């Protein structure tokens, strides 16, 4: 592979594919206070990052599909546009603003659709 | 008709503050405190990526600044106190072996000293260097009795630099530039990705910057803004200047117990004749580098400006005269002889004539002040210089002298390639898969 | 919404659409000393619920359906006593004596689980 | 035909123990070592929840008084020594400009002290408020010389209380309980959820308690067993009572090195005449304050029945005398005039005498004193009385005195409102689901 | 009915029946720092372990079945000679030379597997 | 036809270097520093596990020398010091009710001690037993007014050795060895898994170990390398070897004060006759102890030989005699008695002789001495010898000595049995099942 991060400034259809490479890296007398935090802080990121998985309906995959449509007030752009032609660090910037939209979509989404499995199973 | 998309492990990242920890690579630069580093450290090339950086804003260079101040004082922290000598003492002058470059530069002082038993004293001698002595009134004490408390550095712990990597924690990266010719301002074309940074020395120096990097191809002037007055100029050399350093005196060391568990170290006697300390560069080496200098200056000022350069204006001896710490003695030097020119459009020596000083306030803190034991016999070291600290005076002929007194400088010397960015691995993006 | 229990009081059944709200805001000079071991405690606490969920096949999710019948021995009461007349605080004390027994069951049957999907894998 | 199903996210928790941090928003609580506040906190009102609440089991209080004494001990520990004044003090009274009010309350001391060198001493003169004094057999020593080692306090570190705002971890939250006329002992109908308490300031008192909040309706009296005489019963004010305090006298201070690094406050003279100290309560709100008090004691103890105030029936002047930090100065101030009334069913003041102390021995310990230096100028402060501390004696009469010295009773005083409470977002119901 | 390790020198059949045992008791002044390093090792183990079932896709089991073939080379027995006549202890060394190359195939099987998934939704 | 399956919470392990903790079961190590125990432990016993086990690999060791050396250093920290204690004393040797054995060894001293001011000096006199006490030319001083410093014990913290449980963190195991007559260093058939070892009691002793564990069923003598005569061998004993030992004096104890809350504990004077230290172990007890310990020699050594003991072949008292603390006390034992004999294929005691001594040079160190505090009274204390220290030397005969000291010698005699390993929950295994 290109290493960690090496994949910075490749398009975006072509980054995706080494995405564990920096998976893998996230979780690898003051003098042992800095030490401690340093190691503390690095769990509490990595556990948040996956809360936000989990609540969203992700478990363990790295690319996951949601019910949640595009909104072209977002970002409209041809797709190819993005997935050939951008790179991750310049989508980032793009639809910065969104982040929190989307997030909040994304949890709604995967509220009802525990509810309407829940209510499914119940049925036989 | 496009969907979202969540991805895990994207590239992407963040400038970030964080908290960095040491690699290392008996002494005051504790390795007690850090981890060893990579055998094979590792470091990406990144294609297709610019960076911004701004080498003034870094906060690895104040993060650094507090690390190696609270290492120097936890080196003091179990060494013997002085209190006992800050005692009215009696001195006359050392004339036995001078050439007149040395009168007045020694003391030869007596005191009535503590001993084992509390119920005891004695009668001891021994010798200053008037820098660190001050008159009360033939009656003396020492500089530190109306400000500070004197701790004795402990003689078993060296005060030579190790180089000291810093690394990042997981989760954070350390992006490098490795755009030659960059002043640390703009956008740097070509990056690299690494965990820890190269080995650093803390090595401790006003004016001329000493052991550090060399500039890959030309000279580089870096400043906040070159049209402030107010900001340091620091230049990186493309060449070292060789500067030989000494204190050229066989000294003879005496120890006394102060009290006990604890003893004192002092100079007893000279064997020989009493000679000033001093460093020399070659005149040749040192004026094709300011000539190097120049012509890279002038891209700032232009081709009708005269450029001229001066010694210091005034000041505390700390600041005003070049320093650092060679065999365990501190020298105070005279750059006058380097920086005397005006620049218009062999086997030569200059000779920086030299002062030893033992009482030693560092970081230019008031209240803790320290005690250098002097080193036996006689003392010799050899250095490179690596870049100057200038500074510019307030219609023609611009004027440069040296400058320095804050240590962040050094550090941003060295600390100009890299910078902290927090990993971003979580984000969203529209694709033809719904679910 | 209810920024944080805000549904504490209201029915059990009506609660149930804020298990978002409750698990999101969960995990969010020796006085350095104290900090540490707070923030290692709020990630303690939560990944041994983690694991629990784990343990018993509701790793990714708010709400889980199992295979555990329930025992009228732990609370012999009608559904809509339960979920329209209640609320959590006053369903857990009803019910803190069995939540051992309960857990212990969980376990048995997600390991259950586990081996009867292994064979049939092998089978197919 | 039930299955279990498993919910996470459940919103309930259980009464729990955890540690809690401060929050903030040179001081002697070191509030730097605080987490700065959220300007945007949230409280959010749980409908149809009832809670119960003990303010006398309350851990919350434990913690704030450990912390208190911590933060209070770490601001001594860079703070200059006084060992060298335990020495023989000659000391004559002050009787030039005396109102016979302060009859022998001043000393005029002097003694032998050290200086910068350790082979050289000063003669020393200083005034000392009698209360810090204590004889020998003309020859007398400081109160501490015998029991404990005394630290000056550094003069640029403020005492004013700073609001405190403790906040639950990650993982916890504490419930407020928002009902009026709460004693801090039954359930409570309407309780919020907060992360942060509402700021608290440490102010140190006894007898009656200063700038703390106001009851919402009327005047409430919590103790944890009101029939047993042996408790001290915290009564909350609902109106405050503005009490105006002084040391109206005009202070010289001086200082001196004792040691390298190292100087001594105190006070060298005064200007014009010396006059006693002592604070102003007006007598009518004073008055109906009380009467406010006696109505809410009768629906416990009787209507038919007498109330009576009474001074505390004596023991240290820690304890029996009014006691507050005021702009630095400590201040012992009789309650006598205050608390001197039969309750049976004007533009004037309350004038009480105060003493000042210059040697403190705080938190009820014995062997670590400090030394509060004297403040040039005249001083002034004006406070809100939000709170009394009373006991009960052990027939018709009831008599009250004041009472506490216990610091947790101030604390308590504020916290009483809140508890500290674990989520516990895992849990199991039955449903019709299964899989 | 077994503690913890208990089943250590079982063989490895009758030993895949506790796996629950032993997972349940993970996680489960210098002195300060002691008790912090104790704490906070134990979750960092636990983190790279549960980091690395997610990258296979084993996140929410304890027995889980892969997409990577058994190679001769790592190891020639019969199943009954490993499952009936060893024990785990036994079975770790003999095949602790392969240990990385199995976790790499792992790796690239899932992230295969992921991209699959992902072009079949797109696809209808 | 194969394909890989993980599995997680797979019962296996690796050997590893962790750190533990203490957990406990007036103090002179912090108790409080440790976590109560289980009040119901568990152990697994693993059927069909055989593990290797080595002693003198041990970490757990070294962690335990470490922790009570920093508990102990901690103790000390709050604890008045006695430089003030080093001044010329002026003594004449004690002879008022001497018998001949305790002639020369205790001294009357006097000497001018400070006093809470500082204008003021005291006269004391005080006993001390000569070790403490060196002349310096009548005049003499302490022994550690050179080398070191001198901080008294506190008075009321215990030096009783109090059983301290060491427990693995989450993630790590201790397997212990169950295998009667196990020499430390071979596979053990029997093992069994626990969180926590066994409370073991930090008794501090040179020559024997008391106190200790005993063998199951014979002696076992355990070694590193039994050929190699820098090594020490330690015996365990089945049976426990009664000592009683006494210092059957009693001193009147009193006290000064030397400064501003710190004062001074010594012997006043002795009541009744000075008689020496001593004590007594059985003499057929011993005997039969030795004949066990040396038919166990004789299986490594040769069936055909003769086994000779002898006493120690000189060096410092700390590693000549039998030290030990009793009552507080420290005693050192003469043990010629106990190890002189040569072996070849009715209330009869031995009586050791004791010195007592107040300075004390723990754990091999320079630089921290201990001042012992005087027991009012008389002191009796009964211990077991349940090992011996044995060193051998370079014939027909082999002769040992008893070897002592080093202070993890000790420790390994009871963390034997232990050995820390790391649970590796993750692996793989082929089987039939696919996805
Ligand atoms: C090997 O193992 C043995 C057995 O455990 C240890 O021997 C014990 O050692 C302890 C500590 O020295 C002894 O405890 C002390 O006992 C003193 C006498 O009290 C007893 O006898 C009187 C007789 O009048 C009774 O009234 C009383 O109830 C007891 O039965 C006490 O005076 C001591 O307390 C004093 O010191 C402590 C601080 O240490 C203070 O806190 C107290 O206030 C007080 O001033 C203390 O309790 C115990 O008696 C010994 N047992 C036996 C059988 O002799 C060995 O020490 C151990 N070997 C080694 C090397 O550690
Ligand atoms: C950096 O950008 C260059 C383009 O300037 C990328 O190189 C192209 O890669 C595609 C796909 O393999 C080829 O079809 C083109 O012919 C290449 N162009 C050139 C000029 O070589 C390069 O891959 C990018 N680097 C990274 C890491 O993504
Ligand atoms: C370092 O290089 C940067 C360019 O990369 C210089 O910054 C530019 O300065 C000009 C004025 O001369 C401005 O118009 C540009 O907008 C600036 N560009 C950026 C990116 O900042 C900077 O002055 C140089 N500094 C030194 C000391 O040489
Ligand atoms: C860089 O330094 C120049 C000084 O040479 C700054 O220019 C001055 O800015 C102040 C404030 O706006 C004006 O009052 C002066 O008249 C300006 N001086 C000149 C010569 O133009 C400039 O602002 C600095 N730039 C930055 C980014 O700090
Ligand atoms: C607290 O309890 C009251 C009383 O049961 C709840 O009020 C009901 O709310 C529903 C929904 O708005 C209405 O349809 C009912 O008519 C209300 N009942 C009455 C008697 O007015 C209230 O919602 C509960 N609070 C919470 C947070 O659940
Ligand atoms: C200095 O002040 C003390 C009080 O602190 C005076 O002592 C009192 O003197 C009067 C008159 O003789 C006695 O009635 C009191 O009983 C004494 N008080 C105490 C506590 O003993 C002392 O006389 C004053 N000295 C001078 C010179 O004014
Ligand atoms: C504070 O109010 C509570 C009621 O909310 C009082 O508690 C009751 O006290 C009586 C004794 O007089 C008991 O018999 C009741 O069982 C208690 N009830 C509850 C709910 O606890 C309490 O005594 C009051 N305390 C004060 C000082 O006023
Ligand atoms: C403890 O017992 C073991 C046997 O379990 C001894 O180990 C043997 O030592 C000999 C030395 O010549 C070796 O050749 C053998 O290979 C070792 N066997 C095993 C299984 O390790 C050990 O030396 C004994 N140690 C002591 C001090 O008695
Ligand atoms: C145990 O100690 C003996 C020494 O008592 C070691 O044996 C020596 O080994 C060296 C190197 O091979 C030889 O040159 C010597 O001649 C041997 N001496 C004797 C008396 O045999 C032995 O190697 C040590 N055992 C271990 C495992 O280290
Ligand atoms: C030491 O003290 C004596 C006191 O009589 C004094 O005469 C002498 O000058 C002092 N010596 C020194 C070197 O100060
Ligand atoms: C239901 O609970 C009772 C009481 O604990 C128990 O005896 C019974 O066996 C349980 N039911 C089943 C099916 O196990
Ligand atoms: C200072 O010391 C001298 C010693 O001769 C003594 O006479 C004098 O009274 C002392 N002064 C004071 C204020 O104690
Ligand atoms: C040990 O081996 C015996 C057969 O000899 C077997 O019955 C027993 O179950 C084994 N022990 C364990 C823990 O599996
Ligand atoms: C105490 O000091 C006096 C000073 O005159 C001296 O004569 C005496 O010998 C000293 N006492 C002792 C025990 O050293
Ligand atoms: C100790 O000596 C005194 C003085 O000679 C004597 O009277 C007393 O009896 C002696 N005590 C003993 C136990 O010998």
């Amino acid at each position: 592979s290109l290493g960690f991060l090496g994949a910075a400034g490749s398009t975006m259809g072509a980054a995706s594919m080494t995405l564990t490479v920096q998976a893998r890296n996230l979780l690898s007398t003051h003098w042992g206070i800095k030490q401690l935090q340093a190691r503390v802080l690095a769990v509490e990121h990595y556990l948040r990052d996956q809360q936000l998985l989990g609540i969203w309906g992700c478990s363990g995959k790295l690319i996951c599909c949601t019910n949640v449509p595009w909104n072209s007030s977002w970002s409209n752009r041809n797709l190819s546009e993005i997935w050939d032609n951008m790179t991750w660090l310049q989508w980032d910037k793009e639809i910065s603003n969104y982040t929190q939209i989307i997030y909040g979509l994304l949890e709604e989404s995967q509220n009802q659709q525990e509810k309407n499995e829940q209510d499914l199973l119940a049925l036989d | 008709n496009l969907w979202v998309t969540v991805y895990y492990g994207v590239p992407v990242w963040k400038d970030a503050e964080t908290t960095l920890f040491c690699a290392s690579d008996h002494n005051v630069w504790a390795t007690h405190c850090c981890v060893p580093t990579d055998p094979n450290p590792q470091e990406i090339h990144l294609e297709n990526v610019t960076e911004e950086f701004n080498m003034w804003k870094n906060n690895m260079v104040e993060q650094m600044h507090e690390d190696i101040i609270s290492l120097w004082d936890q080196s003091l922290k179990p060494c013997v106190k002085l209190t006992p000598l800050c005692v009215t003492l009696q001195c006359t002058n050392v004339t036995n072996n001078i050439t007149d470059d040395m009168r007045g530069e020694l003391k030869n002082c007596s005191f009535n000293m503590t001993t084992e038993l509390r119920d005891k004293k004695q009668k001891v001698y021994s010798l200053f260097y008037r820098l660190d002595v001050v008159q009360i009134n033939k009656e003396y004490r020492l500089i530190n009795c109306n400000t500070s408390a004197i701790t004795q550095a402990c003689p078993k712990v060296s005060f030579e630099p190790i180089p000291i990597h810093y690394c990042a924690p997981a989760g954070f990266a350390i992006l490098k530039c490795k755009d030659k010719k960059f002043n640390g301002t703009g956008p740097c074309p070509s990056v690299s990705t690494v965990q820890c940074t190269h080995g650093i020395k803390p090595v401790v120096s006003t004016q001329l910057l000493l052991n550090g990097s060399l500039a890959e191809e030309e000279v580089i002037i870096r400043s906040e803004n070159i049209t402030n007055n107010a900001k340091n100029i620091l230049v990186q050399l493309n060449t070292p200047v060789q500067i030989n350093c000494t204190r050229p005196n066989n000294n003879t060391v005496k120890s006394i117990r102060i009290g006990p568990g604890q003893w004192f170290y002092y100079t007893g006697d000279i064997i020989g004749d009493i000679r000033q300390a001093h460093c020399n560069v070659s005149k040749a080496t040192w004026n094709e580098t300011l000539g190097k200098v120049v012509k890279q200056l002038r891209k700032h000022f232009g081709n009708n400006t005269i450029i001229r350069f001066a010694q210091s204006s005034g000041g505390d001896l700390e600041v005003t005269t070049h320093s650092f710490n060679c065999g365990g003695e501190f020298f105070y030097c005279n750059t006058s002889g380097l920086f005397n020119s005006t620049w218009i459009s062999s086997n030569d020596s200059i000779t920086l004539p030299c002062r030893i000083k033992q009482i030693i306030n560092m970081w230019q803190r008031i209240g803790q002040a320290m005690y250098a034991p002097p080193i036996q016999g006689v003392i010799r070291c050899v250095s490179n210089i690596t870049g100057l600290i200038l500074t510019r005076d307030g219609s023609t002929t611009e004027t440069f002298r040296p400058g320095g007194g804050d240590m962040r400088d050094n550090w941003r010397s060295e600390l100009y390639k890299y910078k902290v960015v927090k990993i971003e691995p979580l984000g969203v993006a529209p694709t033809r898969c719904k679910r």
